């Protein structure tokens, strides 16, 4: 796969904690800290490998060129989700947020302005 | 994990090389120079060449 690419912004997040989530990011910032500077070091291939020179110079022959073409033919399998339903569980979340809460939210606050206004006068 | 395998190949044969190596050179060193000095004349060539540095030296 890849990395994903995202934002943070520290005050926002932790302050955030509806509580069926908070929890999460408390703990979350140590979690990916662990990831990403641990990543940031490693490198991601290792050296390669001449196995004809190698060959010539063992005596247990044919073995190397065995493992040889079986590795250069062979590809190693790949890691999955076990979520990407998840994604799409915040634009169900995202609508409680917004039309659900928003609008009759909106409204009172709305109201509240133009309501200081005359109390102001 | 496959480098392992093929380094101990490779070491076995230079390790292998190394104990014949010192135990031909042995036992070929003790036959053949068990000779040799009846030919004195590997003696003589050389105070041969041994005046060769007698003379070509100085």
């Amino acid at each position: 796969r890849k990395l994903a690419l995202k934002t943070i912004d520290w005050v926002a997040f932790g302050e955030i904690i509806p509580r069926n989530q908070k929890a999460v990011a408390n703990s979350l910032k140590s979690w990916n800290e662990t990831l990403t500077s641990r990543l940031a070091t490693l490198p991601e291939k290792p050296p390669a490998i001449d196995w004809a020179y190698y060959k010539a110079n063992v005596a247990k022959a044919g073995l190397v060129d065995d493992f040889e073409k079986k590795f250069n033919a062979l590809k190693v399998p790949i890691p999955e989700d076990k979520y990407t339903a998840q994604v799409d569980a915040e634009e169900k979340e995202d609508v409680k947020s917004c039309a659900e809460f928003l609008t009759q939210s909106k409204t009172r606050i709305q109201e509240y302005e133009k309501e200081l206004e005359k109390m102001r006068n | 994990e496959v480098k392992n395998r093929l380094d101990y190949h490779i070491s076995v044969q230079n390790m292998m090389r190394q104990k014949e190596q010192e135990h031909m050179i042995n036992w070929v060193e003790k036959r053949v120079v068990q000779s040799i000095s009846a030919q004195q004349e590997k003696e003589t060539i050389a105070k041969c060449i041994a005046d060769l540095k007698l003379l070509s030296k100085k």
